[PDB]
Parts: structure tokens; C-alpha cells; sequence
RNA sequence: AGGAGGUAAAAAUGCCAAG
RNA sequence: CGUAAAGCGCACGCAGGCGGUUUGUUAAGUCAGAUGUGAAAUCCCCGGGCUCAACCUGGGAACUGCAUCUGAUACUGGCAAGCUUGAGUCUCGUAGAGGGGGGUAGAAUUCCAGGUGUAGCGGUGAAAUGCGUAGAGAUCUGGAGGAAUACCGGUGGCGAAGGCGGCCCCCUGGACGAAGACUGACGCUCAGGUGCGAAAGCGUGGGGAGCAAACAGGAUUAGAUACCCUGGUAGUCCACGCCGUAAACGAUGUCGACUUGGAGGUUGUGCCCUUGAGGCGUGGCUUCCGGAGCUAACGCGUUAAGUCGACCGCCUGGGGAGUA
């Protein structure tokens, strides 16, 4: 049942037929989700998220969508977790040993152009050191305090971040994805039927999981 | 033109388990309701029932253990183009005896293991290992 | 063809009553009336190959019903074929 | 979005090469 | 067996194979048991003997079979009675280049005649052959002919396939739908058989505008028996026979069942507020994309090349050869 507003269903008539278990077809040719079928779904996910947090896990907050990037940043930063919000680099989990080389360049440049040599050289390449830093701080921004692999992933759209999902189950990492009526639920280990592209919907989703992980340090 | 209703029954179970349908309905028959009882007592299906009086409807609720079917294979051995009868001593063991073969003996349909200890053979219907 | 009152004449002659319209004696007689009617059509045109395929379908369907009727009830079969003049 | 054209829209010839 | 070799061009069908559902009966198939037999030797098993082994030998099993007897009756068959879903009939409508016959319409090409009118026309990459002062081409009027049906026109429709486009009538086939009634398994497939079967071709008799094999002339070219140009007979058209082939192709046999979806086209129909082009359903046919699955891959994908069943056709390295 609605503890909130807009999380009821979306995205059109056209739909993934693997999510027929969580649907009502509304009169505006827009499928709406069985909310009493997904309310026990994500509190089951909140049961497992608080357990992974209680064994001091590292939880990734992946989802870009150009309209929830600003909110998923504040989700993992209100707690002590990690996130991506700009373009998820294809390979940053399965090929993590060469993305480890790229955060070290970011962690170098956050000392080079910040406090070390920033004006001690030519002015053009000094801007290039900041130009390289500004495209590394959005791609590998929330990952520089990692240094292992994450213990879980929290995706906000499954069909838009299938690359992250395919990389997660290619390892042993479980996922908690907010799947929508057009997205695929088979790659997901903890299917959460809900709206994906609504800013009030996601702040309920990221707000609940950031609240759930910040009882995990007890 | 529907010349084997028994192979149509196993095909509906096979396609129903592949499509992850929870239940399979088919036109009932006295032989279909017999070999459905063999699958229910052996653990391949659950809770078969017959609804109807003049055009009865056999309905079987399929079985799943984890995200996978229970009947991995369900073949039909004595099709109407080629009937297969076996004696008592050459009744087949299917998948080394951990999958059954439905044989129609003169004491009704039973598994191959049941027909050996009963001591008689008959027309073998299906390998539902 | 075989207009609606002409079929009404046949269905009352051969069946039990007027709504009895699907029995073998009715259908065999009803096809034979159409087959005999189309003889004048093909004594004429003779190159209507597309319409003759419908005629051979009516001939072969009549023979299948008579071969059904001779197996079930040979009394009604011999009464039927003398009633229309069949069995060459 | 499909349709039609546009000094314009082509069409002259142009073979062979071996273990 | 889509493309590697391989689905008859397509139907209709006899023999044949197969057959929905319920009860009874029969006990042929089937199953169980027994009896007789299945020669001995070999083969196999457990033994015995040659100093071991080969070899020899005792006993047993086996000889998968056949026949009779006595049982079993689930399945298959037989017989009897049914049942309604398969198949079929009737009533009522709908759509359609389905077929056969007979009429008729307008546009254009060519020819014929005439008026006007003046040196070109036609053609090409460019030319020439050709046509034109005997007056063409252009234009206008009148006529005679034959053939094809612009626009509609649409991965639109219909047909078993080949195929089928102006309009109108006559004769006629099939499909589909709604709501009922009726028959009661009448079904599916089909070797041989029979029928249909583009175009080219053949026979006889017509017809002949336009195109056009052959052929001729002009070009092009090293040559040009070609492409290109100017002509042009058979043929293309009609009637009636014949041929019986095609990349006759979705290179995919027919029939039935089952198995996520999306966007369309087309043609029915139900219900509701038709209130208005809507809304909700439900059938038939059809195009495209795509999931599982399948596939060597390409791809196919509820119209399967998926999962199955019934029957048929066919394939077995390339060439020789679909030839003698």
C-alpha cells in the first residue's frame, strides 16, 4: 500500500512479459504495478541490505538516468557507502584491476593540482591536469574510497544499467534493482517492482535504503 | 489430426514445464487420468483433478523444485505408428533407475519398478525420467 | 447455388423433420441435387476448371458419405441409392 | 515523413597475364 | 531434407498406414505360467584331466525361437450400443483482379483520307541507315482496326498451385462470421491412378495495331555473327486440341496439438453512453520486429526452421549425368 505518492507503475503499454506477476493494466494504456505485491518485496530487500551492512559490507549505489544522479550521490554520502551517477564504465567490476590504476591517477591528481604542483608548470597543461581531473571525478568519484569489490549493488533501473547487472552476477555480488515494467528481472537477485523514472519515487527508494544501511553499523 | 492423445498429454507437460506455467489443462480421458496418477504418486506433478461431466477437463499442476522444472525429460516410447511391448525381464531402467518408465500391464498402469516386483510386463508408455 | 426453397424440398423428403438437416440421407441427396444441376453448367462452358474443382469435391464427399452409410446401415443404403439413381 | 525532380544524372570503346 | 545432397509444380483420391470419447463383450495382438521341442559339438559359467597352456572333458546356463494348454484384460485390434469436442449439413449475412460466357466504354499507338503548312524529321555517347520538296515531321477533322486496361492500387484481395486488374450482365466455385438446430468419428495421410498446370513451343482455322526471336541495314570495335540504332517475319491475340516443363520458390509436404510479446494491414461480429470519428471484446486471413528455444551459422521465431504425433515424397562425395 501507498506509504507515499508516485510509485504505482509507468513507462507504457509496451513491457517486458517477464514482469506479468507485478501488473495491472490501467485505462490510459499504462501498466500499473501491484503495490501489495512489491511492498513485501523491498522490505525483504531491506532485511538483506541491513544484514550485509551489519557484517560491514560495501554497497554500491548505481544508477544514472540523468534525473536521479543528483539524488543517488546524496544517498551513498548520507551513509558511508559508494555510488556512481555519471556513465558507468563498462568493466569497472570484472576488470577492476585496471580501473584500480585509474583511481590512483585520480588520487594522484587530487594532490598534484590541489596542493602540489598546480601552477609550478606551464599554464596549458595545468588546465589539462584539471581537465583530466574533472572527467575522472565524475566517472570514478564515489569509488575512490573503495579498494575492494562491493558486497552488493543497488540499481535504480535494470534495463538502463544492464551492464552493471551482467557484471555483478558474473561475480558473486548480489543486486537489489528497482525494476520497471519494461525492464528485465532475471538478472536481478532481489527484484523490486517499482517506478524507476520519477524523482519522488527514487528518493523514497534511495532514502529507505540509505536509512536501512545506517543501522548496519550497530 | 490428433491421432495420439497420450503424446499430446506429455507434450503439454513438457511445454508447460518449459514455459513455467503453473498448471496444464487438457481434454481428459480414462488413460490420461491413469498415467497422471502414476506421476502424482511418484512426485513429478501435484494435485491433478478432473472437472466436467460430458467434456471433462484433466488439469495438472506442475512441480518446480528451484527455478527449474521437475520433469527434465518426458519421452513417448510406444507411439501409434510403432507399438512397443516388453517382457518382464527386459523392462527398461531409465536414467539408471532414478527415473521411472510408465508401463501398461494387464493389472493397470504402473511404473517399471512396480511391474518388476509384480512380476509382469506390458506396453511401455513413456520415459518420464 | 441450390436456392433456399429447393433445399427445403429435399430436407423434408429425406429427413425425419424440417430441422433434421444434417443426416446422411439428407446430405447425400442434397449433394446429388447440386451435382445433377451442374451437369448443364459443364455440358456448356467446359473450361471452367476452377468451378469443376468444387464439383469434384462434391462428388468425393458424396462417395465418402455413402461409404459411411453402407457400413452402418446397409438397409438404408440400398433404399437410398435406388431413390436417386446411383451406384453405376 | 513519402513523392517528384534538378546546368545535372550518367551509360562510346576498354581484351589478356601463364608455375 | 530453408541455403551443405535432399519436399513431388499443385491438388483429388483407391489400396495401404494411422485414428477422438464412454460402457459392455471377445481375448487376435500383448503379458504371465506350464508342457513339448529348439540334435550333439561350438559360444559362456563352475569344475576335472594332459608337467602348464593350446587341447580334451563332466555338469549347468544358453539356444533370444515355434507350437499347444491354462490364466491376466491396462493397452491395441474385433464386435455391439452410445457420446460430443474432430469432420460435415442447414438457416442468415459479408468481402473478393476466383473461374467460364457475352456485351460495351474511354485514353493512346499505327494506318487510311483530307485541310493547313514548311524544310527538315527521326535517332544516338556521337553518328549513320531510315523518312522528307512526289511535300514528311508538326497541327486539325473524319474513318478503319487490333491489343491492353492509366488514376484507383495498397509487404491490399482472391485462388490448391499455375495465376487472376476498365465497366455491365448471365452461369458458377470456394472462404469467413453470428446465433441456433441436425448427423454422430462419417476422420488424417496417400504408392500406383486421375485431374489441373506460367512462358516458350506444336497442330488446324482465324486475326494482326503495338512490341518483337530469326533476318537485313547502319554503327561501335582489333574483330562484334553482340550490347546501341532503323526496319522487320514467326510469335505475342482468338477458338479448339497438344506439350507437361520453370529459380513452378516462403529454394520450407500435408494434418493436428502445445509453447512469452510488440506494432500494423485487411475482413466479420458482440457489448456499452452511436451519445461523435470512440470504449470494450471476440473470430478469419495477412505484413514486420523480436523472447525462450532451435540452428553449422545466417537466421526461424504462435503463419516456427520451437516442443510433439500420423502418413507420404526424397537424400547418401564431386565430376561423368539427370547423360547413355
Amino acid at each position: 500500500m501507498l506509504k507515499a505518492g508516485v510509485h504505482f507503475g509507468h513507462q507504457t503499454r509496451y513491457w517486458n512479459p517477464k514482469m506479468k506477476p507485478f501488473i495491472f493494466g490501467a485505462r490510459n494504456k499504462v501498466h500499473i504495478i501491484n503495490l501489495e505485491k512489491t511492498v513485501p518485496m523491498f522490505n525483504e530487500a531491506l532485511a538483506e541490505l541491513n544484514k550485509i551492512a551489519s557484517r560491514k559490507g560495501k554497497i554500491l549505489f548505481v544508477g544514472t538516468k540523468r534525473a536521479a544522479s543528483e539524488a543517488v550521490k546524496d544517498a551513498a554520502l548520507s551513509c558511508d557507502q559508494f555510488f556512481v551517477n555519471h556513465r558507468w564504465l563498462g568493466g569497472m567490476l570484472t576488470n577492476w584491476k585496471t580501473v584500480r590504476q585509474s583511481i590512483k591517477r585520480l588520487k594522484d591528481l587530487e594532490t598534484q593540482s590541489q596542493d602540489g604542483t598546480f601552477d609550478k608548470l606551464t599554464k596549458k597543461e595545468a588546465l589539462m591536469r584539471t581537465r583530466e581531473l574533472e572527467k575522472l571525478e565524475n566517472s570514478l568519484g564515489g569509488i575512490k574510497d573503495m579498494g575492494g569489490l562491493p558486497d552488493a549493488l543497488f540499481v535504480i533501473d535494470a534495463d538502463h544499467e544492464h551492464i552493471a547487472i551482467k557484471e555483478a552476477n558474473n561475480l558473486g555480488i548480489p543486486v537489489f534493482a528497482i525494476v520497471d515494467t519494461n525492464s528485465d528481472p532475471d538478472g536481478v537477485d532481489f527484484v523490486i517492482p517499482g517506478n524507476d523514472d520519477a524523482i519522488r519515487a527514487v528518493t523514497l527508494y534511495l532514502g529507505a535504503v540509505a536509512a536501512t544501511v545506517r543501522e548496519g553499523r550497530s | 489430426s490428433m491421432q495420439d492423445p497420450i503424446a499430446d498429454m506429455l507434450t503439454r507437460i513438457r511445454n508447460g514445464q518449459a514455459a513455467n506455467k503453473a498448471a496444464v489443462t487438457m481434454p481428459s480421458s480414462k488413460l490420461k487420468v491413469a498415467i497422471a496418477n502414476v506421476l502424482k504418486e511418484e512426485g513429478f506433478i501435484e494435485d491433478f483433478k478432473v472437472e466436467g461431466d460430458t467434456k471433462p477437463e484433466l488439469e495438472l499442476t506442475l512441480k518446480y523444485f528451484q527455478g527449474k522444472a521437475v520433469v527434465e525429460s518426458i519421452q513417448r516410447v510406444s507411439r501409434p505408428g510403432l507399438r512397443i511391448y516388453k517382457r518382464k525381464d527386459e523392462l527398461p531402467k531409465v536414467m539408471a533407475g532414478l527415473g521411472i518408465a510408465v508401463v501398461s500391464t494387464s493389472k493397470g498402469v504402473m511404473t517399471d519398478r512396480a511391474a518388476r516386483q509384480a512380476g509382469l510386463g506390458g506396453e511401455i508408455i513413456c520415459y518420464v525420467a | 447455388s441450390l436456392s433456399t426453397e429447393a433445399t427445403a424440398k429435399i430436407v423434408s423428403e429425406f429427413g425425419r423433420d424440417a430441422n433434421d438437416t444434417g443426416s446422411t440421407e439428407v446430405q447425400v441427396a442434397l449433394l446429388t441435387a447440386q451435382i445433377n444441376h451442374l451437369q448443364g453448367h459443364f455440358a456448356e462452358h467446359k473450361k471452367d476448371h476452377h468451378s469443376r474443382r468444387g464439383l469434384l469435391r462434391m462428388v468425393s464427399q458424396r462417395r465418402k458419405l455413402l461409404d459411411y452409410l453402407k457400413r452402418k446401415d446397409v438397409a438404408r443404403y440400398t433404399q437410398l441409392i435406388e431413390r436417386l439413381g446411383l451406384r453405376r
